[PDB]
């Protein structure tokens, strides 16, 4: 049923045709940008991992 | 790079005795502090996934 | 024709009086910042060229 497992991919990603696997073992993730805001009792502070 | 309770490796109940004097420094960002004070609030944001 | 010739140097830069010129070659331009936005059907990315 590939209407229903297509749909469970993210909006973001659409994969193209071909894909040459060469080995028995496959990573797969995302690049994401995370911008962090610390509050306390000592004061704030502000970062980002980029 | 996520935090789940499972890794404990203990069903039920008990209380945990941090040690605050040993906290390595892995990966620092602007954000990152080691000594926490009072109430810690920290407010993120993820963007530009890819 | 001064007041020709003038109006071609962009608005932001106002030359000095003086230029002690010593070699047979003189590079000339500026230093800008750049602000890229890249996306595609993979996912989307944001840098800054300083």
């Amino acid at each position: 049923m590939s209407s229903l497992l297509n749909s469970l991919l993210p909006e973001y990603f659409k994969p193209k045709t071909n894909l040459n696997i060469n080995s028995s073992r496959v990573q797969y993730g995302f690049n994401a940008r995370i911008d962090m805001q610390y509050e306390d009792d000592s004061g704030t502070r502000k970062g980002s991992r980029p | 790079g996520r935090f789940l309770y499972t890794d404990v490796k203990y069903e039920g109940q008990t209380a945990f005795l941090v040690d605050m004097d040993t906290v390595k420094a892995r990966d620092h960002c602007w954000v990152s502090i080691v000594d926490p004070n009072g109430t810690m609030n920290l407010s993120y944001k993820m963007t530009n996934f890819r």
